[PDB]
C-alpha cells in the first residue's frame, strides 16, 4: 500500500495561562471554540480562531482529565482526579449534574454518538456508563486488573472500546454490559485509542506501539513502526493523518491506510520548563482537520497547522515497498 | 500449649468433648476448600491421580512427615 | 461391478465405491448427481459421533435433496449387505420408499438398520478423512459448528 | 486438624492483606502440599493464577508442584495451559519440550516443537528442535526443519 | 571449539534477559541427560513400524530395488501433533521415577 | 532477475572431483520411513465371498464390506470410555488436532479469543483475503 | 492532601512501568517511588537532590 501524501505540519500559535499540565481538550461541534482542562484544576474557554480566553470554570478540585461537549445538548462534561463527573449546563455555566461512583481519579470521558449515554473510565479499573439524564450507572464494565486509562464510544457494535494500563484493550457489547473481546497484543499500558470517522477501524497506543483493527471482530491491520516513547495521546482527521504524542515531547504523523511516518518532530518547551517537562499530554484535531490542539506538560496548549507552501516534491514521500521480514 | 495439655489428659481420661474456638466472623478453612477452584479439564484424563491423591490424603502421616581449619594468617 | 466417485471435501478426499450389482438405480442416481455437479460446494449438515456423517443436502437443512427419478424411488434393500461397520454408504430416508439425494454414511456398525436402508457402496480410500469428519465439534442439533463440505464431487471409472 | 486450620487462618489472612504477593501465595501453597492436600494445593495455585494469570514463575511452580508429586497428566494439562496462555515465553515451551524428553516420548516432544514452530520462535528454539533431531539421528527430519 | 565454547559461557554468565536463561537452562539440562540410547530408540522405532503397519497407517513397500520402504499415510508416526490418540501415552515408570530425581535433585541443589 | 546469482552460477566451473556416486556423509539407522511425496517421486467387489478381513491392513485404506455378516472395524475397535475427565479431541476445518479448545474453555461460543500466530500477521497479508470491507 | 498523594504515585508508577524496556526486573520499582518523596522533602528544604547513579 503506497502512501497518500500529506504535507507536514508547523507550530502556529503558543497559548500560556493554566497553572498545571494541560490534560484534556474538547473543541465545541461548531468549532468556535474548545475547551482545556488542567492540573491547576481548571476548565478553560478559548476561542479558536483567535486563541483567545473567554472564560475559566472552576469546579473540580483535583485535575481535569475530561471534557466533552455534547453536539446534541447544551452540556460539557467533565471528569477528574477528585472521582467527580460533573453535567455543565453551558446556557448558565455551572454544574447541574454528577455523575458519582468512581472509586478514585476518574480519567477518561466520552459521549455516545446517538445516545444520551455517557461513558467514563477510572483508576478503580472499570468502564462506568451513566444516563445522562437521569444521572444513573446502568453498566459497570468490569473486567480490566488496571486503569482503564482512555476509551472510545461507536454507533456500532462494539459500542465501548476500552483500553487499560493493564495492557489490554476490551470491546464491549453495551446492551448487556459485556466484553466482546479482549486484545492482549500491547506490551505495555493501553493510554490512548481512537478511531477513524469514516472506516471501521481503530487505533490503539501503549509504549513504542501503535497497532489498528478492524471492527467488529477486532482483527489487526498494521502496526505504525517507530514513535518509541510513551504515547498519550493519538488524533485522526479524516483526511487519514494520525498524529501521536508522545511523553518526552515527540510528535509523530502518519498515513492512516498505509502507516507511513511523514512526520517526525519534537515539541518545545515553554521557557521556564524543566527538560523533564517536554510531553504532549493531550490532543485532538479541530471539527475540520485543519488544526491540531495539544495539551503539554509546560502548562501550554499549541495550536498546530499544516505548511501551506509545501509540495509533493519539496516534501517528497521517502518509501519503498520495503522487503525484510518482520518477525511478528 | 497449656490448653492442648489439659486436653489431652481429658482425652486419655475418658471425656472428649470438641473444645471450638470458632468466633464469629470466621471461615472454617478445615471444613471445606475455601474458594475452591479446581483444575481446568485438559486433554489428558487425571482420574487415576485424583483417585491416587485422595488416597494419600487418607492415608498422610504427620510423624512421617514431621523430620525434615584456615589460619588467621591466611584469613 | 463397482464404480469410484471422489468427493473432494474441506478435509480431505473421500473415493466411493459404488455396488453396480447390489443397488443399481441408487448407484447410478449417486454417478448421475456427482457427475452433473448437484453435491459441489454441498456441505454434511449432520455429524454424529460413532453414529454417522450424513451429506447430499443442496440446502444445508436436513429437508431438501431432489434425486433424479422425479422426487423420490424405492428402497432396494438386497438381504447380502448389512451395517456392518465403519465408512458404510448408504441413502438417508424420511421413511421407507423415500430415498432421495441425501447420502447417510456410518461412521461405525449400525445393525439396527438393517431392512430401512439401502446400502450402495463404501470407501475405497479417505477412511481417516471420514473418522475426523465424525471428530469435528457440533451442536445440539448435531450439525457442525466447524463447516464441512464437498468441494466437488466427481466420478472415476 | 487444630494446627492446620490454624495454619490456613494465618495463609489466608496473608492473601487477604496483600493478594499481590507471590510469596503469599506461593508458601500457603507449598505448605499444603507437604500436609499431602493436592485438591487444597491445586486450588491454592488456580486462585493465584487467578490473581497473576500471565506470572511464568507461578506457572513454573505449579507445574513442577504436580511433577514432583508424579502428577504426570495434571503437569501435562497445565503445560498446554501454560503454553496456550503465554505462547511467547520460551521458558515454558523449554520446560514443555525437556518434559517430554525425560518421560521418554520422543514423538511428544516432536508435537511440542511443532506446536511452538507454529508460533515461529527464535532462532534458539529452531537450533533446540535440530539438535532433537540430530540427537536421535534423523539428519533427514532437521534436513526439513532447517528449511 | 572447547576454548570458544568456554568463553561464550563466560561471556553468557552475566545476566541478560529470560529468554537467555531459558536457552541456557535447556541446554544444560539437555548435557545432563547425555546421550541418548539409540538402541531403545531403534526398537521403539521397530515395536511402532510393525504395529502402525498392523493399524494400516504405514505401508511397507518395495522399489526397484528391492528393500523394505515404509510409507506414513498420515505424517503422524514421527509426531503426536495431527495424531488422535496423542493423549493416551501412559509413560514408563522409569521415566517417571528419572524425571522426578532430576526434579528432586534440583530441589536439593 | 536474479542477476548475482546466476552470475555465480556461470562464473563457477564444473568441480574437477566428482560427486556424483557420493553417499550421505552420515549414514541413517534405517528403515527408511517417508511418506506419499516420496512415492509419487520413486478382493475386488463382487467375489469378496469367503474373504473375512482381520486387520486395517486388510481393509486397505479403510471400509467396511457389506457383504461380509461380521462387524468390520477399519480404523480400529473401541474399547470403552471409562468416563474420562479429559476434553474431547477435535479438529479443525481442515483436519488438524486443535488446541484452541484450551484456549477457549470456559468462555461462550461467540466470545473473539486470538489464539494462533495468524492474528499477529497484518489482515492485508493474511492469504485468505484479497479485499477487505472497511465501511462503518 | 491524602487524595492527592494517592493520585500522585499512581501517576508516577504507571509512567514507570510504561518507560520500563520489556525484560528488565521490575520488583523493586516502590524503590522509585521512595526516591520520590525523598526528592519532595529535598525540594521544600531547598537541598539540591542528587542521587548517584
Amino acid at each position: 500500500p503506497r502512501p497518500d501524501w500529506h504535507p507536514p505540519w508547523k507550530l502556529m500559535r503558543v497559548i500560556s495561562g493554566h497553572l498545571g499540565w494541560v490534560r484534556a481538550l474538547a473543541v465545541e461541534p461548531n468549532n468556535q471554540w474548545f475547551a482545556s482542562g488542567a492540573g491547576d484544576r481548571t476548565i478553560k474557554i478559548w476561542d479558536l480562531a483567535s486563541g483567545q480566553l473567554r472564560l475559566t470554570l472552576t469546579g473540580h478540585i483535583s485535575t481535569v482529565r475530561g471534557l466533552a461537549v455534547s453536539p446534541r445538548h447544551p452540556y460539557m462534561f467533565s471528569c477528574g482526579e477528585d472521582k467527580m463527573v460533573k453535567c455543565w449546563d453551558l446556557e448558565t455555566n455551572k454544574v447541574i449534574r454528577h455523575y458519582h461512583g468512581h472509586l478514585s481519579g476518574v480519567y477518561t470521558l466520552k459521549l455516545h454518538p446517538t445516545l444520551d449515554v455517557l461513558v467514563t473510565g477510572g483508576r478503580d479499573g472499570v468502564a462506568r456508563v451513566w444516563d445522562m439524564r437521569t444521572r444513573s450507572n446502568v453498566h459497570v464494565l468490569s473486567g480490566h486488573t488496571g486503569t482503564v486509562a482512555d476509551l472510545v464510544c461507536q454507533e456500532a457494535d462494539p459500542q465501548v472500546i476500552t483500553g487499560s494500563l493493564d495492557s489490554t484493550v476490551r470491546m464491549w457489547d453495551l446492551a448487556a454490559g459485556k466484553t466482546m473481546g479482549v486484545l492482549t497484543h500491547h506490551k505495555k499500558g493501553v493510554r490512548a485509542l481512537v478511531t477513524h470517522p469514516t472506516e471501521f477501524t481503530f487505533a490503539t497506543a501503549s509504549t513504542g506501539s501503535i497497532k489498528q483493527w478492524k471492527c467488529p471482530e477486532g482483527a489487526f491491520m498494521q502496526n505504525f513502526e517507530g514513535h518509541n516513547a510513551i504515547i498519550n495521546t493519538l488524533a485522526v482527521n479524516d483526511q487519514n493523518v494520525l498524529f501521536s504524542g508522545g511523553d518526552n515531547g515527540s510528535m509523530s504523523f502518519w498515513d492512516w491506510k498505509s502507516g507511513y511516518r511523514f512526520q517526525s518532530l519534537d515539541t518545545t518547551a515553554q521557557p521556564g520548563s524543566l527538560d523533564a517537562e517536554l510531553g504532549i499530554m493531550s490532543s485532538t484535531f479541530d471539527m475540520s482537520g485543519a488544526r491540531l490542539i495539544t495539551g503539554e506538560a509546560d502548562k501550554t496548549i499549541k495550536i498546530w497547522k499544516e505548511d501551506t507552501t509545501a509540495t509533493p516534491e519539496t516534501h517528497p514521500i521517502e518509501w519503498k515497498p520495503s522487503l525484510v521480514r518482520r518477525k511478528y | 500449649l497449656a490448653a492442648l495439655q489439659k486436653r489431652r489428659e481429658l482425652k486419655t481420661a475418658g471425656i472428649n468433648i470438641k473444645i471450638t474456638t470458632r468466633k464469629k466472623g470466621q471461615m472454617d478453612y478445615n471444613a471445606d476448600i475455601p474458594f475452591e477452584k479446581k483444575p481446568a479439564p485438559g486433554f489428558y484424563d487425571t482420574t487415576e491421580e485424583i483417585a491416587r491423591n485422595e488416597w494419600q490424603r487418607a492415608h498422610f502421616d504427620p510423624k512421617k512427615q514431621q523430620v525434615g581449619g584456615p589460619s588467621a594468617s591466611l584469613q | 461391478m463397482a464404480t469410484d466417485v471422489a468427493l473432494e471435501t474441506t478435509m480431505g478426499t473421500i473415493i466411493l465405491e459404488l455396488y453396480n450389482q447390489h443397488a443399481p438405480r441408487t448407484c447410478e442416481n449417486f454417478k448421475t448427481l456427482a457427475a452433473r455437479g448437484y453435491y459441489d460446494g454441498t456441505i454434511f449438515h449432520r455429524v454424529i459421533k460413532d453414529f454417522m456423517v450424513q451429506g447430499g443436502d443442496p440446502t444445508g437443512t436436513g429437508r431438501g435433496g431432489r434425486s433424479i427419478y422425479g422426487d423420490t424411488f424405492e428402497d432396494e434393500i438386497h438381504p447380502g449387505l448389512r451395517h456392518t461397520g465403519a465408512g458404510i454408504l448408504s441413502m438417508a430416508n424420511a421413511g421407507p420408499n423415500t430415498n432421495g439425494s441425501q447420502f447417510f454414511l456410518t461412521l461405525a456398525p449400525t445393525p439396527w438398520l438393517d431392512g430401512k436402508h439401502t446400502i450402495f457402496g463404501r470407501v475405497k480410500k479417505g477412511i481417516r478423512v471420514l473418522q475426523r469428519m465424525g471428530l469435528v465439534p457440533t451442536d445440539a442439533d448435531d450439525r457442525p459448528k466447524t463447516e464441512i463440505k464437498i468441494i466437488r464431487a466427481y466420478v472415476v471409472g | 486438624k487444630e494446627y492446620q486450620g490454624r495454619k490456613r487462618r494465618e495463609f489466608e489472612d496473608y492473601i487477604r492483606r496483600n493478594r499481590l504477593r507471590l510469596q503469599n501465595w506461593f508458601q500457603y501453597a507449598q505448605w499444603e502440599l507437604e500436609q499431602k492436600e493436592f485438591a487444597r494445593a491445586r486450588s491454592i495455585f488456580e486462585r493465584a493464577l487467578d490473581v497473576h494469570p500471565n506470572n511464568t514463575q507461578l506457572w513454573i511452580r505449579y507445574i513442577e508442584a504436580e511433577l514432583k508429586n508424579r502428577n504426570i497428566n495434571h503437569a501435562r494439562n497445565l503445560l498446554d495451559r501454560a503454553v496456550t496462555r503465554l505462547p511467547r515465553v520460551s521458558k515454558l515451551w523449554y520446560k514443555y519440550v525437556y518434559v517430554m524428553e525425560m518421560l521418554g516420548d520422543i514423538p511428544g516432544t516432536r508435537q511440542v516443537f511443532d506446536r511452538w514452530m507454529k508460533w515461529e520462535p527464535d532462532e534458539d528454539a529452531w537450533n533446540a528442535y535440530i539438535k532433537l533431531e540430530k540427537r536421535y539421528g534423523e539428519y533427514e527430519r532437521a534436513r526439513q526443519i532447517f528449511a | 571449539k572447547r576454548m570458544k565454547k568456554k568463553e561464550a559461557h563466560r561471556d553468557d554468565t552475566a545476566f541478560r534477559d529470560y529468554a537467555r536463561e531459558a536457552e541456557k537452562t535447556y541446554k544444560r539440562q539437555i548435557r545432563n541427560m547425555g546421550a541418548p540410547d539409540l538402541e531403545k530408540y531403534m526398537r521403539e522405532k521397530l515395536s511402532a513400524i510393525e504395529k502402525a503397519a498392523a493399524a494400516g497407517t504405514l505401508d511397507i513397500i518395495e522399489t526397484e530395488d528391492g528393500e523394505m520402504i515404509a510409507v506414513d499415510k498420515d505424517g503422524t508416526f514421527f509426531s503426536t501433533a495431527n495424531a488422535t490418540d496423542f493423549a493416551q501415552h501412559k509413560p514408563d515408570k522409569a521415566a517417571v521415577d528419572r524425571l522426578v530425581a532430576d526434579l528432586r535433585k534440583a530441589e536439593e541443589a | 532477475m536474479a542477476s548475482i546469482a546466476a552470475g555465480l552460477a556461470a562464473a563457477l566451473p564444473k568441480p574437477k572431483y566428482s560427486s556424483e556416486h557420493e553417499e550421505p556423509r552420515a549414514t541413517q539407522r534405517g528403515p527408511r520411513i517417508v511418506s506419499a511425496d516420496q512415492i509419487d517421486e520413486t478382493p475386488p467387489y463382487p467375489n469378496r465371498a469367503g474373504w473375512r478381513p482381520r486387520a486395517p491392513e486388510d481393509f486397505g485404506d479403510g471400509g467396511a464390506f457389506p457383504e461380509i455378516p461380521v462387524a468390520q472395524y477399519p480404523w480400529g475397535k473401541n474399547d470403552s470410555s471409562s468416563k474420562s475427565n479429559a476434553l474431547v479431541v477435535q479438529v479443525d476445518s481442515e483436519g488438524k488436532v486443535d488446541y484452541t479448545a484450551i484456549a477457549r474453555q470456559g468462555h461462550s461460543s461467540d466470545r473473539i479469543i486470538h489464539a494462533s500466530f495468524k492474528d499477529l500477521i497484518p489482515l492485508r497479508q493474511r492469504a485468505e483475503a484479497g479485499q477487505i470491507d472497511l465501511s462503518r | 492532601e491524602s487524595h492527592f498523594d494517592l493520585e500522585l504515585r499512581a501517576s508516577v508508577m504507571a509512567d514507570l512501568m510504561d518507560m520500563m524496556p520489556e525484560g528488565i526486573k521490575q520488583s523493586k520499582v516502590n524503590t522509585v517511588l521512595q526516591h520520590l518523596s525523598e526528592a519532595w522533602r529535598c525540594w521544600k528544604s531547598n537541598i539540591p537532590w542528587k542521587v548517584p547513579g
